[PDB]
C-alpha cells in the first residue's frame, strides 16, 4: 500500500472529502413520486428483475432525465443539485487556475455534463467508451501535457484501468457505484507518481437517496477487502442491515513443535 | 566376522564397512523374537505404525478400532525379556478418539513432540503428545486412505492427504490451510509419501493405476508419470502411463530417496528412477497383495545392501532392493499383514496385522 513506501517515495498530500447533496425540489418530486409509483412496488414484491428499479433511481439520483422539462433544454444544471454543487466547485477551482478530473460512472450523463460544460467557459476533453481507441492514449498525454484544459469528463470504466492523469489536481466522483473499486481507481488516477501537487477528492453524493444505500454497500464491500488484504481486525460495518428497503427517501432535516502446537492452540482458540 | 573386528582395529578397513556390513548380516538374521513382545492393546487390527525419527525409542500405532497406542521400545527392565509396554493411549474413552479406522499416525519429523493420525472418520488430527491432547483437526469430505508429512522439510510443514476423493489435499499445520490441492488423479488416492531427499516432491498413487510425483511449489501438475514400459506401448496421455496393472497401494522411496517403489495389486513391486520415474526393471517376482487400503511398507536403512520389507499376506517378505533376490519371507503373524516399520539403529522390524498383534523380528545372535 501507499503507507509502507509514503516516506520512501514522497507522495503530495491527499484528501477523501465526501459532499452530501441536497435533492432539488424538481428532482425531489421526481424521486419521491417514482419510490411511490406501482413499478418500485411491484419490484419490491419480486415479481420482476430488481436491475431496472435501480436503474432508475440512480438516473433519478443523477439528473431528472426520467422526464425532460428556453433556458430550461434537457441537461440543465438549476434542475439537479449535484449539478449545482458541480457548478460552485468548478466555479472555485476555475478560479483557482486548477486543473480538474470529473469521473462519472455512466456515459449519457457524461453527455450532460459535456453540454454543461459548454455553457460554461470551461474547456474540457471527454473520453470514454466511444471515444476511439487510437484517440485515447494521445488524448491522455495530451492533458496531461499542457494546462490549458482545464477539466477532463471521464467515464469511469475506461477513465480508471491504468492510465496516468498526474495532471489533474482536484478529482470529484460525481456518481456512485456499486463497486467501491471503480471509484477507487477512479480517485487514483492522479495521486500517483509524478503527481507533484496537491490533490483532493469529492464524493458527491444523494443524502437519504438510493445512492446513500449504494455508499454503504460499498463500504460494506470495502471493509470485506480489507478483512482480507490489509487485516483482518476490520471493525464490523455497524451502520446498516443491507436489506432490500433501499427504495425510500429520507432526505437531510525447523519450527520445534511447540512453536507449531502453540500457534495451533491460537488459532484454535477462537 | 573376528575378522571384521580385525580389519577395524588395523584400520585395513574402514568402520563403515565393519557397521554396514554387520547391520546387513543382522538384517539377514531377522527372526521372529519370542524374547520381546508388544503389549496388546488394539481391539482391531493394526493398520499402521510409527518409529520415532529421532532417537527411535517410541512407536504410535494405530487400530482398526480408532486407538492410537503409544508404545515404548526401550528395555527398561534389567531382563533379557521384556514387553514393550504402552506409554500412552487414544482409547476408546478420550474425547478426541476417531470414531473410525486410523489408517496412519506419524511422528512429526524434527520432533518428538507431536504426532498426526489420520482416519475413516474424514478426519486428520494433530497431537500433543505431552498432553495428549489434540492442537488441530482438519476435516476432509472423503475418507482418509494415507497422510504424510516430509521427513526432511525444515521448510514447509505440509501434510499430504490422500482421501478418496480424486485429489491430494496438502495440509499446512503452520497457519492451518487446508485449501491446496493437487489435481490430477482420477480415483482414491491409496498413498502419497513425501521424497526424503527433495523438500517439495510428492509421489502420490491412486487407484487408477497411475502413480504421480508432485513439485508442490509448482503451479502445473505432476512432474512425472510413472509408466511401466517407459515407453514401449506409447500413447497421447490420458489413459496410458499405468504404474500397475492394478490399483496402486504403496509407496516407497528408498532410504537416499534415489528410488521409489511402488507396489499395486496387480501383485507385482516395481522400483523407479525417482528422477524421470523410469523404470529400472527390478523384477522382485510376485508380491501378493490385495488389500483394499493402503499398504505401509519399508526399506531398510544403513545396512550395507538395502531391502525393502513388503507384507506378502500373512509374512513380511523380504527383498534385496537393487536386484530383486527375496531373502526371506518371515512367518509369524496369523492374519494378513498391513504394516511393517523398520528400526534403524538395531535393525529391527516391527510389523502390525490385522490380527491385533504387533510382532517384533529381531536379528538372531
Amino acid at each position: 500500500m501507499k503507507s509502507d513506501v509514503k516516506m520512501s517515495l514522497s507522495l503530495p498530500d491527499k484528501n477523501e472529502q465526501v459532499l452530501f447533496c441536497r435533492l432539488t425540489d424538481e428532482q425531489h418530486k421526481v424521486y419521491q413520486n417514482f419510490v411511490d409509483s406501482k413499478e418500485v412496488y411491484r419490484i419490491l414484491n419480486g415479481e420482476m428483475q430488481i436491475f431496472s428499479g435501480l436503474i432508475a433511481l440512480r438516473k433519478i439520483c443523477n439528473h431528472p432525465d426520467l422526464f425532460s422539462g428556453e433556458e430550461d433544454q434537457f441537461g440543465y444544471w438549476k434542475r439537479s443539485g449535484k449539478m449545482i454543487v458541480v457548478e460552485s466547485l468548478l466555479k472555485i477551482w476555475h478560479k483557482q487556475g486548477q486543473r480538474v478530473l470529473l469521473f462519472s460512472q455512466s456515459r449519457q450523463m457524461l453527455d450532460i455534463l459535456e453540454v454543461f460544460l459548454r455553457a460554461q467557459k470551461y474547456t474540457y476533453l471527454k473520453m470514454d467508451g466511444t471515444t476511439t481507441i487510437a484517440s485515447r492514449q494521445p488524448l491522455i498525454t495530451r492533458y496531461n501535457e499542457d494546462t490549458s484544459i482545464f477539466v477532463f469528463l471521464l467515464t469511469t470504466r475506461v477513465g480508471g484501468l491504468g492510465v496516468n492523469l498526474t495532471g489533474a489536481n482536484r478529482v470529484v466522483i460525481y456518481d456512485p457505484d456499486w463497486n467501491p473499486s471503480t471509484d477507487t481507481q477512479a480517485r487514483e488516477r492522479a495521486w500517483r507518481i509524478g503527481q507533484k501537487k496537491q490533490v483532493t477528492v469529492y464524493r458527491l453524493l444523494t443524502a437519504g437517496t438510493i445512492e446513500e444505500k449504494i455508499y454503504h454497500r460499498q463500504i460494506f464491500k470495502q471493509f470485506l477487502t480489507n478483512r482480507v488484504l490489509k487485516d483482518p481486525k476490520q471493525r464490523r460495518f455497524f451502520k446498516s442491515n443491507d436489506l432490500y428497503e433501499l427504495f425510500t427517501l429520507t432526505s437531510p432535516d525447523p519450527l520445534a513443535s511447540s512453536s507449531l502446537l502453540a500457534k495451533m492452540r491460537a488459532r484454535n482458540h477462537l | 566376522m573376528l575378522g571384521f573386528l580385525s580389519a577395524r582395529q588395523t584400520g585395513l578397513e574402514d568402520p563403515l564397512r565393519l557397521r554396514r556390513a554387520e547391520s546387513t548380516r543382522r538384517v539377514l538374521g531377522l527372526e521372529l523374537n519370542k524374547d520381546r513382545d508388544v503389549e496388546r492393546i488394539h481391539g482391531g487390527g493394526i493398520n499402521t505404525l510409527d518409529i520415532e525419527p529421532v532417537e527411535g525409542r517410541y512407536m504410535l500405532s494405530g487400530g482398526s478400532d480408532g486407538v492410537i497406542v503409544l508404545y515404548d521400545l526401550e528395555n527398561s527392565s534389567r531382563q533379557s525379556y521384556y514387553t514393550c509396554k504402552a506409554v500412552c493411549s487414544i482409547g476408546r474413552d478420550h474425547p478426541d478418539v476417531h470414531r473410525y479406522s486410523v489408517e496412519t499416525v506419524q511422528w512429526y519429523p524434527h520432533d518428538t513432540g507431536m504426532f498426526t493420525s489420520s482416519s475413516f472418520d474424514k478426519t486428520l488430527k494433530v497431537w500433543d503428545t505431552n498432553t495428549l491432547q489434540t492442537a488441530d483437526v482438519f476435516n476432509f469430505e472423503e475418507t482418509v486412505y494415507s497422510h504424510h508429512m516430509s521427513p526432511v522439510s525444515t521448510k514447509h510443514c505440509l501434510v499430504a492427504v490422500g482421501t478418496r476423493g480424486p485429489k491430494v489435499q496438502l495440509c499446512d499445520l503452520k497457519s492451518g490451510s487446508c485449501s491446496h490441492i493437487l489435481q490430477g488423479h482420477r480415483q482414491e488416492i491409496l498413498a502419497v509419501s513425501w521424497s526424503p531427499r527433495y523438500d517439495y516432491i510428492l509421489a502420490t498413487a491412486s487407484a487408477d493405476s497411475r502413480v504421480k510425483l508432485w513439485d508442490v511449489r509448482r503451479a502445473s501438475g505432476c512432474l512425472i508419470t510413472l509408466d511401466q514400459h517407459n515407453g514401449k506401448k506409447s500413447q497421447a496421455v490420458e489413459s496410458a502411463n499405468t504404474a500397475h496393472n492394478g490399483k496402486v497401494n504403496g509407496l516407497c522411496f528408498t532410504s537416499d530417496g534415489l528410488h521409489l517403489l511402488t507396489v499395486g495389486t496387480d501383485n507385482r513391486m516395481r522400483l523407479w528412477n525417482s528422477s524421470n520415474g523410469e523404470n529400472t526393471l527390478v523384477n522382485y517376482g510376485k508380491v501378493c497383495n490385495n488389500s483394499k487400503k493402503g499398504l505401509k511398507f519399508t526399506v531398510s536403512c544403513g545396512c550395507s545392501s538395502e531391502f525393502v520389507f513388503v507384507p506378502y499376506g500373512s509374512t513380511i517378505a523380504v527383498y534385496t532392493v537393487y536386484s530383486g533376490e527375496q531373502i526371506t519371507m518371515l512367518k509369524g503373524h496369523y492374519k494378513t499383514v498391513d504394516c511393517c516399520v523398520f528400526q534403524s539403529n538395531f535393525q529391527e522390524l516391527y510389523s502390525g496385522s490385522r490380527d491385533c498383534n504387533i510382532l517384533a523380528w529381531v536379528p538372531s545372535l
